[PDB]
């Protein structure tokens, strides 16, 4: 009874990173070696473990977070990083055990003229704690003059569009990301390797 | 939340909003310059309007942060670039009129044809057809025809357009609190907040005139030496004491004298230090030229070109399926998209131009991580200098023999040495009077110092006096000869190539000292020196984040432009020329004329 990784890795549409999607995985067999080799991923980095080691392991749940960001930002989907994405959109914990996977999605997510449907959060009054998700639309107040829900001087809407044009350099192209967390609770392991 | 902190955030907003609007304008321009059509003119106009309206809104906000309350230097520099409202201080009519004028001139320039008189439909474009005549023909009358046809049948179209361009551009400049467009252009060199590193727009004119005084003797003697050589190339046509006729100088304007090397080579029996023939025998094509320039850069520790550079650049003529502007340009579109537009031919000229244009790209790549408003050369002269530093090395016989364009037992003489210096002078020293004079004319026109019915009068007066060059045919004020040159009709500043030419030697001195080079500056080739690569890069990666006077001092130890390194590169040739000329006239009378 194999795990529905396809639904996640091969979805036609991906979330914006400000509103990243989490899929719970459970009660299924998961071959993490076939995953590592199922495509060419630009990034496949595991932190508390290794892939061959995971087929020897059982977990209560696996969580698959997915979103799109710029290439030059995939380095932020790692513990201890800082910057716009790790600070304001998606924060891995320092003690993170799990895998970060990413691949180039220029051919799916760019458009002549540019695709602007993917957003990121530009401003926040403080940093997300790990795995929090902020879909707020409040105007960011860069000062003490209050904004009252409108953009203006020292008053900025916090969500901005990536622009993905097929001709951008690699750092500016869209990359699709999947983050796998492995949860072990005082309950039966329901997702295992062979 | 200090003012500085509020401005920091505002600029954070700006950089992210700006990136796409700028990139879309770049793409629109790219289509036009690679494929001239009314539809692409309209799209370019639309994308540039969007960009300018964005800039206008953004600048008026930026000026709400008083610079007086700002200590961060690099913050102050970004808000200084938004201190003027730009091109949108012109009414909609005037702005659409100005764009029409700019597009028409650029279209006329890269699209206009003159037809042969013997063949009323064997038409020729400037590039390649006319340029080839002007680089290779040894016939007074053919060269006179191409030089006169271009200016008569195309330059005349540009005359009334250029007139209104001046009027409109000066209004734009006056609205931005400059005296005229020419003052506006000179602002590229202004530095204000930094003590002991300031530089005013008036000091540029002074430093260019003062520095030019020290170049005259070298030029006087190079002038006198080619003029004696041309006497035998064009029997009957050269006065021994006169200016050189402008159609005999080796290109359409005499901007460079390089193509006169085959007529002025000091030592002709020696191996050819002009590798054009050698690279045709070896089946080199454009790709080989650009892959070789790429090898040169990674040899000093800098990157490959990007894949997008190779897939999207235009490195050869597209053929007649498109109408393109072939003038070599290095494009930084944004978002890590870098391209060169060039109609490369298999010639040492284009070989070296390939290295120089790539040099500018290399600069663009090195400061891509700087904040948007500081993604720029320290000044326009810096940005035009990097490439030329590179070609100084790439042109040396040592380098040319190592990439296999001279025999592996090629031997260097005091004579091959003089051949090389002579050819280098034809290009580098030849262009300086040409470059100074052209901008002086434009500065004067912008300042309102030349009544319109004296434009071509004063132009040729200035040619005869500063440049030693005379028109072969009298020209009416129906002509607009300055506009027959790309940069004038494509609205680019020109003094960059003056200051650039002094910088490039100041820099080469410092790079060669880094690479531990042994003897005189013209035998230096920085290939394979990562210590030289590194010293260069640490200046490239800064962009405009430091005032150019400090950026310069950090590399060469002088906070100002300096002519001595160029003079000393050429000292060996200077003493030779002075000996060569001991029996010839040196200097020129401005009264003689090819026509009477
Ligand atoms: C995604 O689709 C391809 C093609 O059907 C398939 O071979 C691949 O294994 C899929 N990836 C995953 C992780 O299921
Ligand atoms: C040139 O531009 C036109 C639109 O003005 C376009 O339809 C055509 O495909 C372009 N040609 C090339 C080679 O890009
Ligand atoms: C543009 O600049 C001028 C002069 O600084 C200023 O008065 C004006 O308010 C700015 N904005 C607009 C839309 O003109
Ligand atoms: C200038 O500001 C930048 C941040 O914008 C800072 O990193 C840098 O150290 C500052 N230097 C000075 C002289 O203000
Ligand atoms: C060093 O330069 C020489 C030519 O001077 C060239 O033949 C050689 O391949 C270069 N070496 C490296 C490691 O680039």
């Amino acid at each position: 009874n194999l795990c529905p990784f396809g639904e996640v890795f091969n979805a036609t549409r991906f979330a914006s990173v400000y509103a990243w999607n989490r899929k719970r995985i459970s009660n299924c067999v998961a071959d993490y070696s076939v995953l590592y080799n199922s495509a060419s991923f630009s990034t496949f980095k595991c932190y508390g473990v290794s892939p061959t080691k995971l087929n020897d392991l059982c977990f209560t749940n696996v969580y698959a977070d997915s979103f799109v960001i710029r290439g030059d930002e995939v380095r932020q989907i790692a513990p201890g990083q800082t910057g716009k994405i790790a600070d304001y959109n998606y924060k891995l914990p320092d003690d993170f055990t799990g895998c970060v996977i990413a691949w180039n999605s220029n051919n799916l997510d760019s458009k002549v003229g540019g695709n602007y449907n993917y957003l990121y959060r530009l401003f926040r009054k403080s940093n997300l704690k790990p795995f929090e998700r902020d879909i707020s639309t409040e105007i960011y107040q860069a000062g003490s003059t209050p904004c009252n829900g409108v953009e203006g001087f020292n008053c900025y809407f916090p969500l901005q569009s990536y622009g993905f044009q097929p001709t951008n350099g690699v750092g500016y192209q869209p990359y699709r990301v999947v983050v796998l967390s492995f949860e072990l609770l005082h309950a039966p392991a329901t997702v295992c390797g062979p | 939340w200090t003012i500085e902190e509020q401005a920091k955030t505002f600029l954070d907003k700006f950089n992210h909003e700006a990136e796409d609007l700028f990139y879309q304008s770049s793409l629109a321009s790219w289509n036009y310059n690679t494929n001239i059509t009314e539809e692409n003119v309209q799209n370019m106009n639309n994308a540039g309007d969007k960009w300018s309206a964005f800039l206008k809104e953004q600048s008026t906000l930026a000026q709400m942060y008083p610079l007086q309350e700002i200590q961060n230097l690099t913050v102050k520099l970004q808000l200084q670039a938004l201190q003027q409202n730009g091109s949108s201080v012109l009414s909609e009519d005037k702005s659409k009129r100005l764009n029409t004028i700019l597009n028409t001139m650029s279209t006329i320039y890269s699209t206009g044809k003159v037809c042969n008189p013997d063949n009323p439909q064997e038409c020729l474009l400037l590039e390649p057809g006319l340029n080839e005549i002007m680089a290779n023909s040894l016939d007074y009358n053919e060269r006179l025809w191409a030089w006169e046809s271009w200016r008569s049948e195309v330059g005349k179209q540009l005359r009334p357009l250029y007139e209104e361009y001046v009027v409109l551009k000066n209004e734009m400049a006056r609205a931005n609190h400059y005296e005229d467009y020419g003052d506006y252009w000179r602002g590229d060199y202004e530095v204000n907040g930094v003590d002991g590193y300031d530089y005013s727009r008036g000091q540029l004119i002074e430093d260019v005139e003062h520095t030019f005084e020290e170049i005259k003797p070298l030029y006087e003697h190079l002038h006198a030496y080619v003029r004696a050589k041309l006497m035998n190339a064009y029997p009957s046509y050269i006065s021994p004491i006169g200016c050189l006729p402008a159609h005999l100088l080796g290109d359409m304007w005499g901007r460079f004298w390089t193509n006169l090397y085959s007529l002025t080579v000091p030592f002709g029996q020696k191996p050819n230090i002009d590798v054009t023939d050698a690279m045709v025998d070896q089946a080199w094509d454009a790709q080989r030229i650009f892959k070789e320039a790429e090898k040169f850069f990674v040899s000093v520790g800098l990157p490959n070109m990007t894949q997008g550079f190779w897939e999207y650049s235009m490195l050869t003529d597209p053929g007649n399926v498109q109408k393109a502007v072939c003038h070599p340009t290095a494009w930084d579109l944004g978002k890590g998209d870098f391209r060169i537009l060039m109609c490369t031919k298999v010639t040492m000229d284009d070989f070296l131009t390939a290295h120089h244009e790539m040099g500018h790209i290399q600069y663009d790549m090195a400061y891509a991580a700087q904040p948007f408003l500081l993604r720029n050369g320290a000044n326009e002269g810096f940005h035009e200098a990097v490439g030329e530093i590179m070609s100084l090395s790439a042109a040396t016989p040592k380098h040319l023999k190592s990439i296999g364009l001279l025999s592996p037992d090629f031997q260097e003489d005091n004579e091959t040495e003089i051949n090389f210096l002579l050819k280098q002078a034809l290009t580098i020293v030849g262009t300086l009077p040409f470059t100074y004079m052209l901008e002086k004319w434009r500065w004067m026109v912008f300042k309102g110092e030349i009544p319109k019915d004296q434009w071509m009068k004063k132009w040729w007066e200035m040619k005869r006096e500063i440049v030693g060059v005379v028109e072969p045919v009298p020209h009416d004020e129906t002509y607009c000869d300055p506009a027959s040159l790309f940069h004038v009709s494509n609205d680019y500043s020109f003094i960059r190539y003056y200051t650039r030419t002094l910088y490039q030697f100041q820099f080469q001195e410092a790079l060669c000292q880094a690479a531990k080079h042994e003897g005189p500056l013209h035998k230096c080739d920085i290939s394979n020196s990562t210590e030289a690569g590194q010293k260069l890069f640490n200046m490239l990666r800064l962009g405009k984040s430091e005032p150019w006077t400090l950026a310069l001092e950090n590399v060469v130890g002088a906070k100002n432009m300096n002519v001595r390194p160029l003079l000393n590169y050429f000292e060996p040739l200077f003493t030779w020329l002075k000996d060569q000329n001991k029996n010839s006239f040196v200097g020129w009378s401005t009264d003689w004329s090819p026509y009477a």
